[PDB]
RNA sequence: UUGCGUUGAUAAAAGUAUUGUUUUUGUACUCUAGAAGCUACAAAGAUAAGGCUUCAUGCCGAAAUCAACACCGGUGUU
DNA sequence: TTTCATTTTCTGCAATACTTTTATCAACGCAA
DNA sequence: GCAGAAAATGAAA
């Protein structure tokens, strides 16, 4: 007989066992994890579809290649110019002859730049674009910015004398559309090698996107993310799968609200919360055969059929604190005022597929194919599928609404009951025995966290739940059973431990209201995560301050030197040093001249005064300055991604680590540390399989500074405690591990303390390692002499566990 | 294999080859010369027969592959016989033709296992060069870990602004047009 | 590869296992040891790692074949990680472990191609020794009017006065006998 | 606890558009047809390092899962 | 007294405009 | 929050 107190928390959770007799403390802890939100996820789901969208760009060009050689118009895509103009060579094509270079110059830069197609202030610019195209096409619209501004892409805003207006270059891509008939139908009249499937295949892959509902794939690229699947099963609407199941029976399908059961059903519950078998009747035919009707002409039916006056009518539904409500038909109705198929007669089945089919797609491709793939020996004619996508779009309020909670099954088994009984469906649901709403499965000691993770709330109480819920197990595991288990959404999981102890027959009541803390931590070692940042950087070598020879800098710019940003940022590098800048080094005249109004005066007043800031010449002609490039400093750790052809080295920074391994060799006595970035893993060359190939290791060996007749003592991971010990003094203290810091210097960590979350700068470590920095990081030296490094593994409870050699060789296959 | 000054021309090619800077090559861990020793190195001062074994066998095996070691040594007993060829072109010339045949023979005979990939090198300042070389392979002499017994290392000099293609398929399409390419 | 003290001991055990007397390996066209500097150099005295490359790479080019000295450089790759083979076993051992995996291997996948031979070595006096070693190679990737580019060399331990008889079929079937004889 | 109506908050997944950063090339601006590669504008290439087979409305890569080791859903150890 | 070798510190990091579906919680009413 | 050169500090040569 103890007492759990377990108290869960929004990133921790942290417990108590007391004994219940005596009243002593018995074992106490903390587990620590992070709290687990989704701006992750969201990060990680943008940058998966933004990778398709720049992936299909690039297709539409290899497609387009493919079209130009399979056709015979030019033979090899190496001698083709890229200093023509594209938009003039547009109109030029409108209008006369184009060879076959120009044409296919003209087209590609057509298919790099397609439209919008779903048609507040970025509104009214595109419908402004739109005015302007009745008698233009997008070619001399963009030709006249050309011409007249000198500026054509982007987004900006061009001054008229008489107002400022911002231009922007999205058209609709029906402009494009006609566009690109025209071209080819003038060249068309010219050159007869284009032929008109030519010209179809061109506007499929000018205007082809693929539905929302279509997803990625292909016939035989069966990816798990849309239609076609990995099972073998091609499915017509992804979303389809993704509706909830019946109430009653978890293997059937919700059913559609606009089917005919369901209005049955539910004009049928409403008339029962208020009558005979034959009333009922007569009020279903004369709602299901008469026209226009509400809820007034029906509720003076019901007081004319009973002799009645409308008042002490017991039970109808209400919207707001007007008139009142009721189930009418209302979509059995509206399908009836259809033309060209007959509805009075078909079946009950298939007005229940007919609504499934027009309840799930919107769009005409959507409906054709259902009803080609769903009503086998129907025979629909063209005629009928025109007028139900006519249907479907008049009036989407209504088939737009969702799934009644209940499947067609349990509504067969239940509509012929409440005909004769005056009473509810719940009643009827308890009396026929259909109660069985259950998540079942079964284990024989402890408890499961898949059962109990079912109802999805926010992701962070999930995670909170399911790590108190290996909290208990391994607590019960560890100290027999118990006896009361107190703790701190609340109701379901209250409901679920009470149901799993009530199961196993196991009385226990759960309750929902020093020096020897040991704490236990989530060891994070998921090896895929983001390696580096996402600005590309450029590099000069320059002399820059105290420096003898040529050494490679890393530029910095500044984007706008008139907002206030590029003002803190130019009086900075001014006042540090005037020529980090690259305009003082090329061009000293120009710098005069940025000096003049810094005198005399600050650039968004000459800005006001007199317009953009000019570059120097001998005339009022140079170009106007916006940005400035400078030296910004050294560089350091990297990955280089230089281009074939370029000559300036071009590099990603701030590489992230993931992992490293410690080291001992008995030549001098010390301990030596390598680093793992997630960046030096690949995926390899042959098969595809993701890890670390040996002749690499070897390499990071040899640069980490580790001898190779080293032993290999043991990995650390993100959050692994550690021990380190003094050897002559013999005093000891126990870390956490973040990273291998600063790869200049050799064997140096990073450590978090084991009480806290953050070290906040300056107590005292063991003699030998020194103090904790000012600042608040623990950047320490590990690889001296007289000292010895231990791990230690603690379980789920927070019960330590020091080792000293934990395998024979690192492990680099997963 | 045997050392003279044609060693020494043909690292110092490869160095130049490889390595978009010089002295990342000449401060990694294992060679660690000096500036002042490097200008006497390249310039013909020192000799390569009497330097430490241990510093020219590290910069031997920076910058070949093993297989390309075994190239090296059948080249020069090769190559030292048939005093035409000591006649006519340099020694880097020769070992450039004589592992370019050696991949013909590999793309003739067995053109079901030849497999490739993008090649990753260190440098003396903890970074890696993304993309340094191509490196091809043959798939049935496949040692455990990634490791290969079969393997060559070369350097594409193709003037197009388009990069080599992944896949099995695409790649070995890339590798039989642009041959002389490849250096 | 890389040169250390246990390609001292290789060189120590192949020179002991190849050669009757031990005045005839120095003494050759490009090692030219004397007496007191081989008895320095067998008791650990000069460290093969600061002496000449050129005579480093003699004594190792006269002992193995190329393919055997890129097996060398496979086998430290593998060696130097996996702490139980460096404290249990001593390098030889291990590398003569992979050598005849790779035998194993070679007689597996491709048993078409494996031939044999008799092997020569020169001593320094002129002379050669007649069946010193067991030579095998593959034929198929042979240098045309040239020696076999994968190639390796084995010393029987067998206790047997009978040498290793002539054809193709009955050497191919004598290796696949005598495989635990071989060393 | 079950069903039906309104309206808020949230989550998972899908289709697109225009930029931004950087490399090469061209025109302008500068210095003597050359050079320098600053400052603008326009094409073409790349856009987490990379990788696959089915040859295309082609596909995957930034989330979660967690103390290790040994013995028939349980059991044993440093 | 110049110079190499270890310990602190302090600066900087990718965005925006549309379209659509499914699910789960709340709270505000009619019923058992 | 954290990667990591820059600026500051310390122990030879």
């Amino acid at each position: 007989d103890l007492v759990l107190g377990l108290d869960i928390g929004i990133g921790s959770v942290g417990v108590g066992i007391l004994n219940k007799v005596t009243g002593e403390i018995i074992h106490k802890n903390s587990r620590i994890f992070p709290a687990a939100q989704a701006e992750n996820n969201l990060v990680r789901r943008t940058n998966r579809q933004g990778r398709r969208l720049t992936r299909r760009k690039k297709h539409r060009r290899v497609r387009l290649n493919r079209l130009f050689e399979e056709s015979g118009l030019i033979t090899d895509f190496t001698k083709i110019s890229i200093n023509l103009n594209p938009y003039q060579l547009r109109v030029k094509g409108l209008t006369d002859e184009l060879s076959n270079e120009e044409l296919f110059i003209a087209l590609k830069n057509m298919v790099k730049h397609r439209g919008i197609s779903y048609l507040g202030d970025y509104a009214q610019i595109v419908k402004e674009n739109s005015k302007q195209l009745e008698t233009k096409t997008p070619g001399q619209i963009q030709l006249e910015r050309y011409q007249t501004y000198g500026q054509l892409r982007g987004d900006f805003t061009v001054e008229k004398d008489g107002k400022k207006h911002r231009l922007i270059n999205v058209f609709p891509t029906s402009a494009y559309r006609s566009e690109a008939l025209r071209i080819l139908q003038t060249q068309q009249e010219f050159n007869p090698q284009i032929t008109d499937e030519f010209i179809n295949r061109y506007l499929e892959i000018l205007t082809g996107k693929r539905k929302y509902y279509h997803g990625p794939g292909n016939e035989k690229s069966r990816t798990d993310y849309g239609r076609y699947r990995t099972s073998g099963e091609t499915l017509d609407n992804i979303f389809g799968i993704l509706i909830g199941k019946c109430t009653f029976y978890p293997d059937e399908f919700r059913a559609a609200k606009a089917s005919y059961t369901a209005q049955e059903f539910n004009l049928l519950n409403d008339l029962n919360n208020l009558l005979s078998k034959e009333q009922k009747n007569q009020i279903i035919n004369y709602v299901k055969n008469e026209k226009a009707m509400g809820p007034a002409k029906l509720f003076k039916y019901i007081a004319k059929l009973l002799s009645c006056d409308v008042a002490d009518i017991k039970g109808y539904r209400i919207d707001k604190s007007g008139k009142a409500e009721i189930h009418t038909f209302e979509a059995y109705r509206k399908m009836k005022t259809l033309e060209t198929l007959d509805i009075e007669q078909m079946d009950r089945e298939t007005l229940d597929k007919l609504a499934y089919v027009l309840t799930l797609n919107t769009e005409r491709e959507g409906i054709q194919e259902a009803l080609e793939h769903e009503f086998a020996d129907g025979s629909f004619s063209q005629k009928q599928v025109d007028e139900l996508v006519q249907f479907r779009k008049a009036n989407s309020s209504i088939f737009g609404k969702g799934w009644h909670n209940f499947s067609v099954k349990l509504m067969m088994e239940l509509i012929p009951e409440l005909y004769e009984t005056s009473e509810e469906q719940m009643t009827i649901l308890t009396r026929l025995g259909k109660q069985k709403t259950t998540s079942s499965s079964n284990k024989t000691k402890y408890i499961d966290e898949k059962l109990l993770t079912e109802e999805i709330y926010n992701p962070v109480v999930a995670k909170s739940v399911r790590q108190a819920i290996k909290i208990v197990n391994a607590a019960i595991k560890e100290y027999g059973d118990f006896d009361n288990i107190v703790i701190e959404a609340s109701r379901v999981v209250l409901n679920a431990l009470q149901e799993h102890f009530r199961a196993h027959k196991i009385d226990t009541k759960v309750s929902v209201v020093e020096d020897s803390i040991l704490f236990s931590y989530q060891v994070d070692s998921k090896f895929n995560r983001k390696i580096s940042d996402a600005t590309i950087y450029a590099t000069r070598q320059a002399k820059v301050g105290k420096d003898k020879a040529d050494e490679t800098y890393v530029l910095g710019k500044i984007k706008d030197i008139y907002t206030q940003d590029g003002y803190d940022a130019f009086m900075k590098i001014y006042k540090k040093d005037k020529s980090k800048f690259l305009m003082y080094r090329h061009d000293p005249q120009t710098f005069e001249k940025v000096i003049e109004p810094i005198l005399e005066n600050p650039f968004l007043k000459y800005k006001e005064e007199h317009g953009y800031i000019r570059k120097y010449s001998k005339k009022g002609n140079g170009p106007e300055i916006k940005s400035l490039k400078y030296y910004d400093s050294k560089l350091g750790n990297h990955i280089d991604i230089t281009p074939k052809d370029s000559n300036n080295k071009v590099v990603l920074q701030s590489v992230s680590p993931w992992r490293a391994d410690v080291y001992f060799n008995k030549t001098t006595g010390k301990y030596e540390i390598l680093g793992l970035k997630y960046a030096d893993l690949q995926f390899e060359k042959g098969t595809g399989t993701y890890k670390i190939s040996q002749e690499k290791y070897n390499d990071i060996k040899k640069k980490e500074g580790v001898d190779s007749d080293s032993e290999f003592k043991f990995t650390l991971y993100k959050n692994d405690l550690l021990l380190v010990k003094d050897t002559e003094t013999k005093e000891q203290q126990l870390f956490r591990f973040l990273s291998r810091t600063m790869p200049k210097q050799k064997h140096y960590v990073e450590l978090k303390p084991y009480d806290k979350q953050k070290f906040e700068g300056g107590e005292a470590l063991i003699k030998v390692l020194g103090n904790v920095a000012n600042s608040g990081q623990c950047k320490k030296g590990l690889g001296k002499s007289n000292i010895s490094i231990y791990k230690v593994r603690t379980d789920v409870l927070g019960n330590q566990h020091i080792i000293k050699n934990e395998g024979d060789k690192p492990k680099l296959d997963f | 294999m045997k050392i003279n000054d044609d060693i020494k021309e043909l690292i110092l090619e490869y160095m130049s080859r490889y390595f978009k800077f010089e002295n990342d090559f000449y401060k990694l861990p294992g060679i660690k010369f000096t500036d002042a020793n490097w200008q006497k190195f390249k310039n013909g001062g020192t000799d390569i027969e009497k330097m430490g074994a241990a510093r020219v066998n590290a910069m031997l095996d920076c910058l070949f592959d093993d297989f390309e070691l075994a190239m090296i040594g059948k080249a020069q007993t090769n190559y030292y016989n048939d005093n035409s060829l000591k006649m006519n072109m340099p020694f880097y010339t020769y070992y450039d033709m004589f592992k370019k045949q050696q991949l013909l023979k590999w793309l003739k005979n067995n053109r079901d296992d030849v497999i490739g990939g993008t090649g990753r090198m260190y440098t003396a300042s903890g970074n890696y060069i993304a993309n340094a070389y191509l490196e091809v392979a043959l798939e049935s002499s496949s040692l455990g870990s990634g490791s290969y017994m079969l393997q060559m290392r070369f350097k594409d000099y193709s003037k197009g602004q388009e990069p080599i293609p992944s896949g099995r398929q695409n790649r070995l399409e890339w590798i039989e047009n642009n041959l002389e390419n490849i250096r």
